[PDB]
C-alpha cells in the first residue's frame, strides 16, 4: 500500500506570506492527490480536487503541483482565515492513505 | 449526470491527435512534401476540471456497451460513420413538428413590437 | 447540500459491538459509496471503511488493521450508513466520520461533523 | 447509443426526449468519438492478466469502427502467436491498419499454443485500438491497445520509439499458459505477476554485466523469485 | 524417461534428397528451451554434429552440410526433422536424435535416440 | 397511392429482423459471449391491413425499377446508405426558403396573444 | 427514388412537391429499407425458370447495395456451376457475404456449361439478396434469394435447418439446359416443371426403399414422366 | 470573388457526365439490357458566362489544397462523400440558434395581419 | 474546405460566418464535387514536364475520393514503369478503377529506371483521375489524368475511341531519364520536346512511306532535330 509524508510538520506563518508543503509518497501514476485542512473544533475541508483543480469556493490564492512521488500545495498569500492544519491523501483506489499533516503556526 | 465506476479513474488526459490547422508551408500541403507518416499527430494535456475527465471515463464505458450491440446489428464491415446520423437525429428531434411558440420546441425569441 | 447527520456514538465498554450510523439527504445514495474515517490527536485522519454502490453489488473494504473488526450497511431508500462494529476493544476512542462524493472527484467532499466514540 | 454533451462545464446525457437549444451544435466540428485508454481505469497490466481477457472465440465475424484520436497508452501489444501445429492464428491486419500512435511501452510476444477458436476477440467486449479505427479482434502483428469508445458533443521521438519488453509464449489462451523473457537471444524469468515494464527494464542490469549472459552453444531460463534473477537457479 | 524413436527415409540414389525424422514418445517437448538435435556418426566415426532445435522456436546448422540441410517440426505429434538436398556416399552415416539431459544448464544433452543409419545406391 | 400488378400478391408477411432491444444478460453485450451468428435473428408476422403489405409489394418493384438506375450512376462499389441521404433531402425539401407563416411551410402554430 | 410513406394508414408516394408535416421523421429509425422476395409475387419456382431469369452478361461490373430486413423466403439457390473446359464460373463472393438468413427450401446445382458471360445478371434486373446485402450479380456458393427492395417512412432450428433438393444440371445458361436430381450418389429425374419441393420430397419415399437405388458400380438415370418414378426407363 | 492565376484559364468546359434520366426503354433500366460499361457517359458544353469557367479553376485549386490536408487527416480509404457532411453543417450553420426574428436568421417573412 | 456558391450569377465563396437564405441548398442534387483538368491551366504536357512533375516518395499512404463527372482531357497517361532489377514497380489499381473516359491522347509508356520510392506522388499534390475517384497516387496500367477537384453549389465513339503516341523510358524518375518514340517495333526519336501529339502523328507519315521502317533484324532509333526524322543519324 502506498505510504505518505509530509513535511515540514508545522509552519510559522505571517499575514500575506507566500507558503508551500511538501508532500512524498510511494510512487503513484495517478494525479488522485488532493488537499484539504481542518481547524479546531471543525470536520476537514477539501482545498483543492484531485492533482490541481481546486475545490469550489476556495480562494484563488490556492495552487499546487506535481505528480508520482513527489507533489506540493501552494498558497500565493495568507488571510488569517486560513488558520488551521493541512494535509494530504491518497484517494488513488483503496485503501486510502492520509499524510500526519502539518500545522499552520503564527508568528 | 453520471459518476464513476470502482475502477480508478487517472484524472489526467494526455492526448494526440491528428488535427493540423493549416501549413507550415505550402509545400506542407503537398504529400510529397508532407510529414512522415507518424509526423500528423500532435498532443496535448487537460486535467480533470469539474470531474470532467472521470466523468469521460463512465461516459465512454456506458456507450462502448451501447456500442456493442449496435455494431452487432450493422451489416456494414468497417463503420466509418456514425457521428453524422447521429447529427441527422439531432436535427430530427427538433424538426417537422408543428411550432410557432406553442410546442416547446425551436427556441423562439420572445415577441416584440 | 449534504444534510448529513451522525449517531450511536459515545462511551462503551471494551469488549462490546455498537452499529454507528448516519443520515444524509439532498444527495441521492444511488449516485454514490461511501467512506468511513477516523481521527485523533494521535493518529490524524485515517481511513476505516468503503462502501461500494449497488452497481458493484455493494463491495466492501476495510483498513487492514481494523478489518474484520467491522461491517457496513447502508439503506438507500432512509439514505442511512451503519459502522456496525463486530468489536468494541480499545484504541477505538478516535472521532468518527462518514463520507461521500462526486465519483468524478473522491468522497472527501463531503463530511460529518463527526461524532465521538469511545471504549472504557 | 447515448452521446456525452458538455452543458454548465459538466457532462450530461444526450438522452433526454427534449432537447433544449441551450446546448447547440452549431457544427460537426464539435462531435467527437474519441477513444479511450482502458488501461486509465487502473486495470492490470500484467501480461497474463492479458490474456485472461481475451476470449478465443471462433464464430460471429470481426468488426470495426472509426474513431477519433485520443489518449496516450503506457503499455500495448504486439502478437505472433501460432498454433501448436505451425498452423498460423490470427488473420494478417486488414489494409490501413497499423499500431496505436503513442504506446510507451508496446509488448511483444511470440511463440505458440491452441490458441483456440479465429477471432480471439475480448471478453470484456473492450475494443482493440489500432491507429484510428477500433476493433472487436485481434490482428498479426501491429500494437493494439486495449480501450473503450465514447461520443460526446463539444461546446519528441520518444513519444513513439519509446518499447520495450519481448518474450516468449508457452501455450496460450488457456490457463496453463506461461511466459518467458528474453534478451540476448536468451530465454528467462517467469514474468509470473508484479512486474512493471521498469522492473523488468532494471534487470537489464545484467545484460552483458552482473549475470546471467549464458556463454554458451544455448540459452538458459531462470526461474524468477540474484535471487530475483534467479542465477543459476534453471532447473 | 523419454522413448525417442527414430526414422527415417529408406535407400537412396546418391545426389538424391533424404528426409529424417524422429519423435519422443514419452514427452511432449512443450518446455520452454527444451533441445532437440542431431549428429551422425558414419563408419563407427565420433559424434559429428548436424543440427540444433529448440521448443522456442531456433535453428542451428553444422555450416559445412547447412547449404544442403534445413530443420523441420511439428510439436503436435512430437516430431523434428532434416532435410538433406544432395544426399550422396559421403552422407552415409549412422544417424541419431539428441536432447538436452540435465535440462536448463550448460545443454548437458546428453539424451540419446535409439540410432538409425542411411545409404545410398 | 398505387395498385397491384398482375402478379399476385400473398397478404403474409412473414419476416425476420436483426433488430433486438437490450440484452438478456450483460454478458450478451460481448460478441465473445454473443449468440451464434444466425442468432441475431428475430422474426415476426404482419397481416395485409389496409392493403399495406400488398402496396408494399408494387412500391417496391417501382422502387427497385428507380434504384437501379441511381446504382448505375453510382461510383462507390457497395452502397452501404441511402436512407441518410434521403433523410438530409427530407430536411432540405422544408428548409432554407423564406418562413414566416405566408410561406406554406415550417407548420407554424396559429398565433395566439 | 421514391420513398413509402405510410400515413392515414396508408402507403403514400413520397414524391410530392409539398411535403405536409402531416408526415414526420422524428428519428432515422423509422426509415427502412426493406427487401421483399420475389417469390411473394407468384413467380414461378421451377428450376428450369429460375435458370431462364439469369442473363450471362460481360461487360458493366457488378454492384451491391445495403439494405433492411425482410421476409422469408421459401426457395433460394446455392450454386457451382463451371465451364466445359473445367473453368470457374463466377466470381467467388466478396468479404461479409453469407447466404440469406431464412430460406425453406434452398436448392444446390452443380454441373457445367457454356455459363456464358461473367457476371450473370437478372434479366429483369431484380436483386439477389444474400443476408443484408442486395446484389445485381450471383456470387459462387452462397444463397441468393430473388428479390427487390423498397424504401418506406414508418410511423426454432428449422427456421434455416430446413433445406432439401441438391442436383445437377446439363449444360447452363441456355435452353438446351437440362437438370437431373440426385440422391444417394444417383443422377436421376429431369425435374422438367411442376415439381414443388414437397413433391420431389415425396420421392424419397423410394430411397432405400421402394424404388431406383442403383446397387451397382455405377448410378443410373430415370426419366421422369413408378410411372413418375420410371423405374427401370433410364433409356 | 476570386480571380484567376497566372495560369492559363480556356474559357471552354467541355465535359461528361453519368447523370442520364429516365430510360429510353424500360428493358433500359436492366443492366442486363443495359449500355456498355462506357455507355453511361453523356456529354455537354458550356462557355465563360460571367467568367464563371474561369472563376471555377481558380476555386478548384483553392479547394484541392484545403482538401489535400482534409484528406491527410481522415483515416478512411476511398472518402467517397463529402459533400454529405457540407450539407449538414449549411443546416448547422442555420439551426439551433434561438431564431424568432430578432436574430439575424431562418429568413422570417415580414410579418401581416 | 470552401464550397463555390453559384448566386447573383457569380461565383462566390462559401466561407463566411452568416448564410444568407438567399443562396439556397433545395436538394443534394444541386451539390457537385466536379473534378477539373490541370491542362485546362495551360499546364505543359511534354512528358518529360510530365515526369518532372512527379515525387516518387516512399513513406505515407495512398488515398483516394469520390468525386462528380468533369471535363474532358486532350493528355492522359498509361504507365508500365518497372524498377531496373525487373521488379514491379507501383501497385496495381484497385478495385472499381478504370481509364479516364474522355481522353483524346492516352500516352502510354513502358520500360524501366529507379522509379524511386513506392507510391509515386504528384509533386503539386494534384490529383490522379481514374474515372470517378481521384487519386493521390498512380496506379498501374490504366489512364489518370492530371487534374484537381472543386465542390460547388449549384442554384461519337472517337470521344473515347482516339489515342496514340507509345513509347520507351530510360531511366525513370530521374534528371537523366530519356524517351524514345516507338511504332513498328522500331525504337525511335528523343521526344525532346515541342511535340504536340499531332506533331509525333505527323511523323507516322514515314511509317512504311516516306521514311524509317527498318527491314533488318532489329530496329534503329532516329535522333530527332529528314533533319527531323534525323533518318540515318540514328548514332
Ligand atoms: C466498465 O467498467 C466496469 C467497472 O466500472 C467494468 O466492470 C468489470 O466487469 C468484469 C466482468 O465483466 C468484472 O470482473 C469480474 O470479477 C470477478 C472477481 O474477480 C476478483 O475476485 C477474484 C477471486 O477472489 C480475485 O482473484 C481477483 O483478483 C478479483 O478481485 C470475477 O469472479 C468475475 O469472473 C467470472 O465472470 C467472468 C465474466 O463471465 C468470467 O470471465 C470469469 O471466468 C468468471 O466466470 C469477473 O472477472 C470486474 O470486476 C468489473 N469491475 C468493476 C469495477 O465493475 C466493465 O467491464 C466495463 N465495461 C466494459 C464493457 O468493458
Ligand atoms: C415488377 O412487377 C411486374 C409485374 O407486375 C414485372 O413485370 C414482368 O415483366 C416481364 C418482362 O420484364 C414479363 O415477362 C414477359 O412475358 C412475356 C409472355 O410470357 C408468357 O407468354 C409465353 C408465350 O405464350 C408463355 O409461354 C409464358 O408462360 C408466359 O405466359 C414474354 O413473351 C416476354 O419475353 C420477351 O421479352 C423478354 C424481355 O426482354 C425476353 O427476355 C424474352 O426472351 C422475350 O424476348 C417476357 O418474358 C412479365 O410478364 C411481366 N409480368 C407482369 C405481371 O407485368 C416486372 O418485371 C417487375 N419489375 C422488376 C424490375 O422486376
Ligand atoms: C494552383 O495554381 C497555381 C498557379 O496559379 C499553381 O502554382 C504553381 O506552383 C508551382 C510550385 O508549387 C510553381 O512552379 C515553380 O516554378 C519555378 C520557376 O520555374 C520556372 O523557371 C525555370 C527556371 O528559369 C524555367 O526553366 C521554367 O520553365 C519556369 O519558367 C521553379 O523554380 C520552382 O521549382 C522549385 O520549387 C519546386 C517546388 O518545391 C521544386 O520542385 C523545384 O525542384 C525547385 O526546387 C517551381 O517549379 C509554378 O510556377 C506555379 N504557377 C503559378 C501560375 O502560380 C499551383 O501549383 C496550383 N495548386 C496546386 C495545389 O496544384
Ligand atoms: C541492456 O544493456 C545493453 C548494453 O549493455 C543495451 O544494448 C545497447 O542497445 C542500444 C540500442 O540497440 C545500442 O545502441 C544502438 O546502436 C545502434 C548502432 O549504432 C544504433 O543504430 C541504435 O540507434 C537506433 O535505435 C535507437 C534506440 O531506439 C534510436 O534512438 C535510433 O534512432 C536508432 O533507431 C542504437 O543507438 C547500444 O550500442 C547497445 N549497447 C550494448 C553494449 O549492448 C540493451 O539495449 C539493454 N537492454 C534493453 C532491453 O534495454
Ligand atoms: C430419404 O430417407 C432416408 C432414410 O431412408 C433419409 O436418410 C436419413 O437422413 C438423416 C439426416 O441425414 C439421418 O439422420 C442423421 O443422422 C446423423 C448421424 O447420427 C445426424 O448427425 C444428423 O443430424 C444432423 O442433421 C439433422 C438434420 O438436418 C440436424 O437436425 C442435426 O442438428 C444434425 O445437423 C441426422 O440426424 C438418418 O439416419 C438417415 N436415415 C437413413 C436410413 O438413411 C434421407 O434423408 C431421405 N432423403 C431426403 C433427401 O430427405
Ligand atoms: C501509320 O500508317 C499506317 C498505314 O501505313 C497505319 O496502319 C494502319 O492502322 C490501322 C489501325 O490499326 C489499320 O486498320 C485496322 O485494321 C484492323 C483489321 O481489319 C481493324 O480491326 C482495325 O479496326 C480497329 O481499330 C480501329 C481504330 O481504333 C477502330 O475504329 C475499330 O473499331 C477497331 O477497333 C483498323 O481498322 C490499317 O489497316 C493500317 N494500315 C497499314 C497499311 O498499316 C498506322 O496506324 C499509322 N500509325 C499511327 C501510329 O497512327
Ligand atoms: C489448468 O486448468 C485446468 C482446469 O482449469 C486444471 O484441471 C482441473 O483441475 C481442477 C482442480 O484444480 C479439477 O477439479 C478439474 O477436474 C480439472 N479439469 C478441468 C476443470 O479442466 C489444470 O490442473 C490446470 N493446470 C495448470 C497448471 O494450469
Ligand atoms: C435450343 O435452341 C436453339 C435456338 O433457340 C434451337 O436452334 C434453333 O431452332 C429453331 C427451330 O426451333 C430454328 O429455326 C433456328 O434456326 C435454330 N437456331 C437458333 C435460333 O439458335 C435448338 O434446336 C434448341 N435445342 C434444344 C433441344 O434446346
Ligand atoms: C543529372 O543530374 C545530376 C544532378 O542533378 C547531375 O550531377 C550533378 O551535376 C552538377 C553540375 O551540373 C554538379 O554540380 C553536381 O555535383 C552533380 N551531382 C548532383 C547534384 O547530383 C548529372 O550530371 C545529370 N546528368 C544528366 C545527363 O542528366
Ligand atoms: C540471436 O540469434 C539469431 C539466431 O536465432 C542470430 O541470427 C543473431 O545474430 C543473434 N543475435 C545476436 C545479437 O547475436
Ligand atoms: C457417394 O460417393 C462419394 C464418391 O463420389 C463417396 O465418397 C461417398 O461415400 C458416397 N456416399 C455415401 C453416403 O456412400
Ligand atoms: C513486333 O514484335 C513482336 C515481338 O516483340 C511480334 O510479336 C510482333 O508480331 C511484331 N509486330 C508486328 C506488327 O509484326
Amino acid at each position: 500500500d502506498i505510504q505518505m509524508t509530509q513535511s515540514p510538520a508545522s509552519l510559522s506563518v505571517s499575514v500575506g506570506e507566500t507558503v508551500s508543503i511538501t508532500c512524498r509518497a510511494s510512487e503513484n501514476i495517478y494525479s488522485s492527490l488532493a488537499w484539504y485542512q481542518q481547524k479546531q473544533g471543525k470536520s476537514p475541508q477539501l482545498l483543492v480536487y484531485s492533482a490541481t483543480i481546486l475545490a469550489d469556493g476556495v480562494p484563488s490564492r490556492f495552487s499546487g503541483s506535481g505528480s508520482g512521488t513527489q507533489y506540493s500545495l501552494k498558497i500565493n498569500s495568507l488571510q488569517s482565515e486560513d488558520f488551521g492544519t493541512y494535509y494530504c491523501q491518497h484517494f488513488w483506489g483503496t485503501p486510502y492513505t492520509f499524510g500526519g499533516g502539518t500545522k499552520l503556526e503564527i508568528k | 449526470a453520471i459518476v464513476n465506476a470502482q475502477p480508478k479513474c487517472n484524472p489526467n488526459l494526455h492526448y494526440w491527435t491528428t488535427q493540423d490547422e493549416g501549413a507550415a508551408i505550402g509545400l506542407a500541403w503537398i504529400p510529397y512534401f508532407g510529414p512522415a507518416a507518424e509526423g500528423i499527430y500532435t498532443e496535448g494535456l487537460m486535467h480533470n476540471q469539474d470531474g470532467l475527465i472521470c466523468g469521460l471515463r463512465q461516459l465512454a464505458n456506458e456507450t462502448t456497451q451501447a456500442l456493442q450491440l449496435f455494431l452487432r446489428a450493422t451489416t456494414e464491415l468497417r463503420t466509418f460513420s456514425i457521428l453524422n446520423r447521429k447529427a441527422i437525429d439531432f436535427l430530427l428531434q427538433r424538426w417537422g413538428g408543428t411550432c410557432h411558440i406553442l410546442g416547446p420546441d425551436c427556441c423562439i425569441e420572445p415577441h416584440d413590437w | 447540500e449534504v444534510q448529513l447527520q451522525e449517531s450511536g456514538g459515545g462511551l462503551m465498554q471494551p469488549g462490546g459491538s455498537m452499529k454507528l450510523s448516519c443520515v444524509a439527504s439532498g444527495f441521492t445514495f444511488s449516485n454514490y459509496w461511501m467512506n468511513w474515517v477516523r481521527q485523533s490527536p494521535e493518529k490524524g485522519l485515517e481511513w476505516v471503511a468503503e462502501i461500494r454502490l449497488k452497481s458493484n453489488n455493494y463491495a466492501t473494504h476495510y483498513a487492514e488493521s481494523v478489518k474484520g473488526r467491522f461491517t457496513i450497511s447502508r439503506d438507500d431508500s432512509k439514505r442511512s450508513v451503519y459502522l456496525q462494529m463486530n468489536t468494541l476493544r480499545a484504541e477505538d476512542t478516535g472521532i468518527y466520520y462518514c463520507t461521500r462524493g462526486n465519483g468524478n472527484y473522491r468522497a472527501m467532499d463531503y463530511w460529518g461533523q463527526g461524532t465521538s466514540v469511545t471504549v472504557s | 447509443i447515448p452521446l456525452g454533451v458538455i452543458h454548465n462545464s459538466t457532462l450530461q446525457v444526450s438522452d433526454v426526449d427534449k432537447l433544449v437549444c441551450r446546448d447547440k451544435l452549431s457544427s460537426t466540428n464539435q462531435l467527437r468519438s474519441v477513444g479511450l485508454n482502458l488501461e486509465g481505469n487502473g486495470v492490470a497490466t500484467d501480461v497474463p492478466s492479458a490474456t485472461k481477457r481475451w476470449g478465443f472465440r471462433s464464430g460471429v465475424p470481426p468488426k470495426v469502427v472509426n474513431y477519433e484520436a485520443g489518449e496516450w497508452a503506457e503499455n500495448c501489444y504486439n502478437l505472433e502467436i501460432k498454433k501448436p501445429d505451425g498452423s498460423e492464428c490470427l488473420p494478417a491486419a486488414p489494409d490501413g491498419i497499423r499500431g496505436f500512435p503513442r504506446c510507451r511501452y508496446v509488448h511483444k510476444v511470440s511463440g505458440t499454443g491452441p490458441c483456440a477458436g479465429d477471432f480471439a476477440f475480448h471478453k470484456e467486449g473492450a475494443f482493440f485500438l489500432y491507429d484510428r479505427l477500433a476493433s472487436t479482434v485481434i490482428y498479426r502483428g501491429t500494437t493494439f491497445a486495449e480501450g473503450v469508445v465514447a461520443f460526446l458533443i463539444l461546446p519528441p521521438s520518444s513519444g513513439y520509439y519509446s518499447t520495450t519488453i519481448r518474450y516468449q509464449a508457452t501455450g496460450f489462451g488457456t490457463n496453463e499458459t506461461e511466459y518467458l523473457f528474453e534478451v540476448d537471444n536468451l530465454t528467462y524469468v517467469q514474468l509470473e505477476s508484479r512486474f512493471t515494464p521498469q522492473f523488468l527494464l532494471q534487470l537489464n542490469e545484467t545484460i552483458y554485466t552482473s549475470g546471467k549472459r549464458s556463454n554458451t552453444t544455448g540459452k538458459l531460463i531462470w526461474k524468477v523469485n540474484r535471487k530475483i534473477r534467479s542465477e543459476e537457479l534453471s532447473f | 524417461d523419454v522413448k525417442l524413436l527414430e526414422s527415417g527415409g529408406g535407400l537412396v540414389q546418391p545426389g538424391g534428397s533424404l528426409k529424417l525424422s524422429c519423435a519422443a514418445s514419452g514427452f511432449s517437448l512443450s518446455t520452454s528451451g527444451v533441445g532437440v538435435g542431431w549428429f551422425r556418426q558414419p563408419s563407427g566415426k565420433g559424434l559429428e554434429w548436424l543440427a540444433l532445435i529448440w521448443w522456442d522456436d531456433d535453428k542451428y546448422y553444422n555450416p559445412s552440410l547447412k547449404s544442403q540441410l534445413s530443420i523441420s517440426k511439428d510439436f503436435s505429434r512430437n516430431q523434428v526433422f532434416l532435410k538433406i538436398s544432395n544426399v550422396d556416399i559421403a552422407d552415409t552415416a549412422t544417424y541419431y536424435c539428441a536432447r538436452r539431459d540435465p535440462f536448463g544448464y550448460d545443454n548437458a544433452m546428453g539424451y540419446w535416440g535409439q540410432g538409425t543409419s542411411v545409404t545410398v545406391s
